[PDB]
């Protein structure tokens, strides 16, 4: 009852200062799937309230977990202190194929450990030292991208030249990324900065070579960072339509698949969040239409093979058809298993900028209702894709404080939740079944027609696991 | 493509024949990829001599380092005071990765908070922040104290937390007398340990600085005992059985047993158990106070010891058999309270066990890494077993720490193989057990890439991993594991022992090859 | 037992004169000292050293991987009736914040055992012609009472 | 040959070239060898389905049975009693076969005599040897009590015990009034629980049967547990612990625990601790009797009900989180006792780790063996798991408790693909796990051969073994865990989970090959 969430809202509201309360009212709306501007309701991309407990990470997270991170074949560093480069270790599960410490890296933590002595001189003299070091140490790493943390723009540090100076010195790829932690106000500004040092030290290296044969069906991949395979099942799909797909942003990406970019007929982007920036570009500077794309259960999955093909001739049509044909009997097997044991379920999720808006489709191919979504850092052309994707009067949360998702949820009584790693501990104690949606919970991947049969088990496995019946003692 | 009665996941769906395929056409067309012969000749090359000569005059770079930064310390010592809320003044970014580090390791919700301070505060400071987060803080979680410490920027930029802090008061964001303790943790200087440290301190001063005219050492009866950094549930826990078990009245200083282990009752609680206020306040009372992990706790012992005037032992972390007993003599000196029967049949069944499995154990190699007492540690107990610490790795180790593990050494023929390492990193550590390969690696999660690159040269120069320390991420559970006194002592034990034997299964496993050692009694 | 002095000036005016005759009176009487110079100019030592200027932790450090690359030995000198000379240095003209660079060298000495249970008194030299938060980190950080 | 720096035994040794080439020179020449494809050939047909089918209908041969003799649990029941020495009338082997058994399970000491019938006795019984065997016993281990129980030899030949006993007292060779509790243990009759069972019954018969008009129940107020055949320490303390810290007053009859636990201080302790003869006495006295492992107590309980005149409570085996409920609530009902916020808090802690890793263990297949008590307390406790228990084997297990495990199954979506087997043995579990190939065994160390086995058909089709059960031979310190209570589950969840995640690490190990699925967390 749009009354009743409105009335939550408020009642959830009240226990704030003045200053925060009137804030996060800006950030909190009751879903009208008519509306098209949703600046109309609800508000985004803004700071967060200090402590309120966001669940926000920073630009760093943005540019180097997200978007560098997973380039396979170049070092990264984390540029500053030992802590960022730590905690964001192998975290993420951008999967990749390679000999780590060889010829890929994704998994190392690269870092120049600062000391109170480099915040003292500074860390340029470091930076190229360090340089030195990586060149002898990993002979085969392709680039070195330069990830800066918190303290260096705070000193002055000027890590462009040195990148420019060792670049030229070496022949090598050094790309230095502004993506300290106090930039911006969330993981959002680091996909633009790191977008944006792709394009100025690295996507233009081939823009007078012409050794690369093209084809008129070569497509990239823009925005899947392959979590638990999440590209490679969606890369399968593509080819058997009879695409050549040309390159992977981020996920399992090489220096050279990215350097090649230029020469693909079609960007595909599946996050729009972290790469329309990049995406833009390449349309401005060599002329590549792209178009946005949903791998999330079978109904998006077929839509979007059927969009993709009609970009093309009519051999990718026909191939798109016997593909969509092909598959067709595993997922209505899926859906014929787990439908009926999630008919009529419904999900509250919390994620970054794509998935929450993105993976409705699947939960409605298995019957299940999504209750409430939002966003830790999505932008209002975000919420402009998600209103009509959400039912009306469902609860929608831009940056939701931990108060605020704790209160939601004791309300509204959602059968599971999809959040995040600080969120999943919290709700499993209160006895709803929870689903990480950021990694997956360790399986995945759930991409495609493959990934909705793993999405379909998992989604069963904890929402109708036997614990749930078990939280309070038969002596109560 | 999938059956539905038996899913795959990533592993091995994408062994499918069609999914290779395509990975190998992905690589071949658009990868420019090194060839494999090339990939084989720099891997051999990384486990030689002269690449770890090369490696170890690294001066600027850092691979796989084997600490984490301050706050993460300062957050974890703050979590054991009673309805106490970490608050970390600063960038938002590092309070999503602290919680994040902790949520994987214990498998429970972290409770943290940060002031959001942005690229406007990066010039001017973050004072206004720190209004504003006091406040919300404060009105939003409703915790009883707020325990303050910092991220690298606001180290940098100069922010006066006493100032801030004072002024937030003074100004009416937050009650006057409401406990707001703060510590300035700086990620550049030392590490996750010295956050903890330099918190606890904090909040020693901030409930006992001005009021110890009122103060009588001993006079509450009560031996105070500072854990220090801890991640391991059973640790908290085994002291106070022990000291409860003697009959000893004590106060655990920073105790987060509670609030990182609540039960799945139906309801998710913010807050439980820990020190709380009045026992800190009260705090200077005690006989004396006990350090459990002295090498990180410098600060702390020069406030205790010159403020509070407490005669602190000189006492190594409790962890192996002498050091468990010389905690136990000097507890029981102190309170004047015997030990107890029961402990003493308790040592007597650890040594027990030492003999029964000491044949499997004698001459064992090993490489661990960790914090400094721990790592010191865990070398004693290996002595005491008749194992040989090989290679003895703590990356936020330092000068004299080291020398005292070089004297626990030299003590015992034990030690002879061994050499300690101080400011190096697991790529270092790589490096040894490839050059001078010992039989396990005794150490966190990070260590299963060790592993997987030793059985990459081969099957027999695998280097199995055992978990103990932190982070331990792929395993479950096991942060409810014990290593201090008796009881950590015969875990440790077991887990050595078990993993010996589980290996020597593995090599003796193959069918009329090596099966005529693969013995049904060990 | 031990003391921890700071001696805090306007510069020009023979602070540092009067810090290294008081310490040298105190070493004649029977105590153990040991000085601290945290002068940029790195002149609180030269009088009990009988010397022209003494290599700074600072500059050494400088030159260095980490800081404790460096041997208290080339740091630490014991001059006139046994006291011990630091010199903390400041980092170059223009870049650092002399302040961190005092703290840095202190932390130093603490670490490499310097600071014997023999000592009767420290005194650290600073200068206090600006008062900044970067000079008043000693007292910020407890460094001296 | 042999490097003294780096001295090999068995294995490797045998794998020098030299040896090597020996060994195939002695097959060669002397041991007319079926050749290699035949046993290749051989080995294949042992793995499939025709074979079970054969291997299914054997009515005369037994194959690696998964259960031993009465005698060895009579033993065991004794050594529960204070200063009590197990005395087993008839051949000597068996003896030493019992101790040898319970030395390798427990790393300890076993104490039992025989009075060595031979020969000469198996005509005319071994009424002497019991005279000579009393007397001898006595006067040498100075035991308080003999608790007697008998070898096949002597049950065959019929040997009265009683009147045997009441000779060797009526003619002087051992006091009167000197406790000597009996039973017959037959080994050719039910199994080695049976015996446990028996001998309980004859020491409890012994010290009430005749006093009964001077009991009153519920006087002593105090709750009587019967723990049944035990191999884990940890379960004898878990009852106290709970019980104690509900503040219920009990009885723990036959407590082996002090006795299999003795501390190596120096002095070797033939007896310690132990169920005193006043509580045996005092037994009837009781408010109830509780039975741990109903199912092997099937003697004991009409003895307890119909003369003792308990209502014993109808109790499955406290394992698992439902049936470790019920048990408080009973013991609550019982003693009146409320059950306290420590063991609701303990309670709820493991649901937790339940919530924490369900997803890895979800649909997870296991093959186990045991005994039937415990087998069904792990079938429950891996349904409460969301796990599926595909292959129970019970060797020892009979028609009505296979009918009662059938039920938990049906109770349960999740016992939907189990299969209970009974009177069937390893050699018959070995078919089931080629067969229908589950993921993991849960059993003693005899499974280590099934493991083995499955390897050698292939990496994809080894079934790696879980030890829990009895006994285990071939890791250290087991014997020291816990099956029971919510500790017991805490402790088995874990080593399950874990036991997934070590396999799973070995098999995305591989470099560039399947380590894309290697991660950092779990
Ligand atoms: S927003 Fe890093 S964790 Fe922090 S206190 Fe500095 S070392 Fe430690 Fe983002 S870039 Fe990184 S993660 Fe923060 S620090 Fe800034
Ligand atoms: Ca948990
Ligand atoms: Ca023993
Ligand atoms: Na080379």
């Amino acid at each position: 009852s749009r009354e009743e969430v409105e009335s939550l809202i408020q009642e959830v509201l009240e226990v704030y200062p003045e200053k925060a309360r009137k804030d996060r009212n800006k950030h909190l709306a009751v879903n009208d799937p008519a509306v098209t501007q949703s600046k109309k309701c609800i508000i985004s991309n803004k700071k967060s309230q200090p402590g309120l407990m966001t669940i926000r990470g920073c630009a760093y997270a943005g540019s180097k977990g997200v978007v560098w991170g997973p380039i396979k074949d170049m070092i990264h560093i984390s540029h500053g202190p030992v802590g960022c480069g730590q905690y964001s270790r192998a975290g993420r599960r951008n999967y990749y194929i390679g000999t780590t410490g060889v010829n890929a890296f994704v998994t190392m933590n690269f870092t120049s450990d600062f000391q109170e002595k480099d915040i003292v001189f500074g860390g340029d003299k470091k930076l190229a030292k360090l340089i030195d070091e990586v060149e002898t140490l990993f002979p085969l790493n392709k680039g070195i991208s330069v990830q800066s943390e918190c303290p260096i723009g705070l000193i002055g540090d000027d890590i462009e030249s040195v990148s420019k100076v060792k670049g030229a010195e070496l022949s090598k790829t050094i790309v230095p990324v502004r993506c300290e932690g106090f930039r911006g106000v969330s993981q959002s500004l680091g996909h633009h900065i790191a977008n944006d040092a792709v394009r100025d030290w690295v996507l233009g290296k081939r823009d007078e070579d012409t050794t690369f044969a093209s084809t008129p069906y070569d497509v990239a991949i823009i925005g899947d960072y392959n979590i638990g395979g999440d590209a490679w099942s969606s890369r399968i799909l593509l080819e058997e339509m009879g695409l050549r797909c040309v390159a992977q942003w981020s996920g399992d990406g090489s220096i050279s698949e990215i350097e090649l970019t230029p020469k693909v007929k079609l960007n595909l982007v599946h996050c729009y969040r972290s790469m329309n920036y990049i995406s833009r570009h390449m349309e401005e500077k060599y002329g590549i239409p792209w178009m946005e794309y949903n791998f999330f259960g079978p109904t998006k999955t077929i839509e979007s093979l059927r969009a993709i093909a009609a970009k093309f001739d009519e051999s990718i049509q026909k191939k798109c058809e016997e593909v969509i044909a092909k598959y067709k009997p595993e997922w209505e097997a899926v859906v014929a298993k787990y439908r009926p044991r999630l008919e009529g379920k419904r999900v509250m999720l919390y994620i970054g900028g794509l998935r929450p808006r993105h993976v409705i489709g699947a939960y409605e191919d298995l019957g299940m209702e999504v209750v409430g979504t939002g966003y830790e850092f999505a932008h209002n052309d975000d919420y402009d894709r998600t209103m009509k994707e959400m039912g009306d009067s469902t609860l929608l949360y831009d940056d939701v404080t931990g108060y605020e998702f704790e209160e939601f949820v004791k309300r509204i009584k959602p059968d599971l939740i999809g959040s995040g790693i600080k969120e999943k501990f919290i709700f499993q104690k209160m006895g709803i079944p929870f689903r990480e949606m950021h990694s997956w919970d360790y399986s995945g991947p759930y991409h495609g027609f493959d990934g909705f049969a793993i999405f379909a088990r998992d989604m069963d496995m904890t929402l109708n696991n036997p614990c749930w019946k078990k939280l309070q003692a038969p002596w109560e | 493509s999938q059956q539905v009665d038996k899913i795959k996941a990533s592993y091995p769906l994408f062994l499918d024949q069609d999914y290779k395929d395509m990975l190998a056409k992905k690589r071949d067309g658009f990868e420019e990829k090194y060839p494999q012969d090339k990939i084989d000749e720099v891997f051999q090359w990384t486990t030689t001599k002269e690449y770890q000569e090369l490696n170890f005059q690294r001066e600027a770079l850092t691979v796989n380092p084997a600490k984490a930064c301050q706050p993460l310390g300062a957050v974890l010592c703050a979590l054991g005071f009673e309805k106490t809320m970490p608050y970390v003044h600063g960038s938002q970014g590092c309070v999503a990765y602290f919680r994040s580090y902790f949520n994987r390791h214990f498998r429970e919700p972290v409770s943290c908070v940060s002031d959001s301070m942005t690229e406007d505060a990066a010039v001017f400071g973050g004072q206004q922040n720190m209004k504003d987060g006091l406040q919300n803080c404060k009105a939003t979680y409703k915790p009883d104290m707020i325990a303050v410490s910092t991220t690298c920027m606001a180290e940098v930029i100069g922010d006066d937390l006493n100032a801030f802090i004072n002024n937030s008061k003074k100004e009416g964001f937050i009650p006057d007398e409401f406990p707001v303790p703060f510590a300035h943790t700086p990620s550049f200087v030392g590490s996750h340990v010295t956050g903890w440290d330099n918190m606890f301190e904090g909040i020693a001063r901030y409930f006992t600085l001005k009021s110890m005219d009122d103060k009588v050492v001993g006079s509450n009866k009560k031996i105070n005992i500072v854990p220090g950094f801890e991640t391991y549930l059973g640790n908290f826990r085994v002291i106070k059985r022990m000291l409860s078990e003697m009959g000893v009245g004590y106060s655990l200083l920073s105790d987060p047993e509670e609030v990182l282990d609540t039960p799945a009752d139906g309801q998710f609680r913010m807050y439980a158990g820990g020190t709380t206020q009045e026992e800190m306040k009260d705090a200077p009372n005690a006989l004396n106070t006990v350090l459990l992990q002295p090498w990180h706790l410098e600060k702390t012992k020069k406030f205790v010891e010159g403020t509070w005037k407490h005669e602190v032992p000189k006492l190594n972390i409790p962890m192996g058999l002498d050091w468990t007993d010389e905690f136990l003599m000097k507890v029981s000196e102190i309170s004047g309270q015997p030990i107890p029967a029961s402990l003493t049949k308790e040592r007597g069944r650890l040594v027990d066990m030492m003999t029964d499995s000491h044949t499997w154990l004698h001459g064992k190699r090993f490489a661990l890494w960790g914090d400094p007492d721990f790592v010191m540690g865990l070398v004693k107990f290996l002595l005491e077993l008749g194992c040989e610490p090989v290679h003895i790795l703590c990356h936020n180790g330092n000068k004299r720490w080291k020398k005292a593990v070089d004297a626990i050494l030299a003590a015992s023929p034990y030690g002879k193989n061994a050499t300690v390492y101080i400011g190096k990193d697991l790529w270092h550590l790589r490096s040894l057990v490839f050059t001078d390969k010992p039989d396990f690696m005794i150490g966190n999660s990070y260590g299963k890439f060790i592993q997987r690159d030793t059985l990459h040269k081969g099957k027999e120069f695998e280097v199995p991993l055992i978990r103990i320390g932190f982070p331990i991420f792929d395993r479950h559970h096991l942060h409810r594991s014990t290593t201090l006194g008796y009881e950590g002592a015969m875990q440790i034990l077991t887990t050595l022992v078990n993993s010996i034997l589980e290996r020597l299964d593995e090599e003796t496993r193959g069918m009329q090859a090596t099966d005529y050692n693969h013995d049904l009694v060990r | 037992a031990m003391r921890q002095c700071a001696i805090y000036g306007k510069g020009g005016i023979g602070k540092s004169t009067t810090t290294q005759n008081l310490v040298a009176a105190l070493a004649e009487m029977g105590k153990k000292v040991m000085i601290v110079g945290c002068d940029p100019k790195a002149d609180s030592t030269r009088l009990i050293l009988h010397s022209k200027a003494q290599n700074t932790i600072m500059e050494m450090a400088a030159e260095a991987g980490t800081v404790e690359d460096l041997e208290l030995e080339d740091v630490l000198k014991a001059g006139y009736g046994g006291v011990k000379c630091v010199e903390s240095g400041g980092p170059e003209p223009g870049v650092g914040c002399a302040g961190r660079g005092v703290i840095t060298a202190i932390n130093f000495l603490e670490e490499e055992g310097a600071y014997e249970d023999d000592l009767d008194f420290v005194f650290y030299d600073v200068l206090g012609d600006v008062v900044c938060g970067g000079f008043a980190m000693p007292i910020r950080e407890n460094k001296a009472q």
